């Protein structure tokens, strides 16, 4: 390619990145965060540690 | 598919020969390896000086 700045739109370079999630059959791995809100105290409540 | 470590450091009031007595031991590390085990070595830092 050769380059150059004053190319029409579809000739100017993009820049590419593919992401391929794998799972082969490991115990676990990477994956989403977690978010912890606020824990109360002294009232019936329903929780998750 | 995970290599669970636990271990124990104890003062022997001894050198080199094992003991008797009683203590647990405590997990210390966990790896999600996969990885498959049939045999394991030791290693040794020789007599130069
Ligand atoms: C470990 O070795 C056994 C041999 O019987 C094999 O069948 C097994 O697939 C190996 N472990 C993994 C995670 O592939």
């Amino acid at each position: 390619y050769g380059f150059q700045p004053t190319n029409g739109v579809g000739y100017q370079p993009y820049r590419v990145v593919v992401l391929s999630f794998e799972l082969l059959h490991a115990p676990a791995t990477v994956c989403g965060p977690k978010k912890s809100t606020n824990l109360v105290k002294n009232k019936c409540v329903n929780f998750n540690f | 598919g995970y290599f669970k470590i636990y271990s124990k450091h104890t003062p022997i009031n001894l050198v080199r020969d094992l003991p008797q007595g009683f203590s647990a031991l405590e997990p210390l590390v966990d790896l999600p390896i996969g990885i498959n085990i049939t045999r394991f070595q030791t290693l040794l830092a020789l007599h130069r000086s």
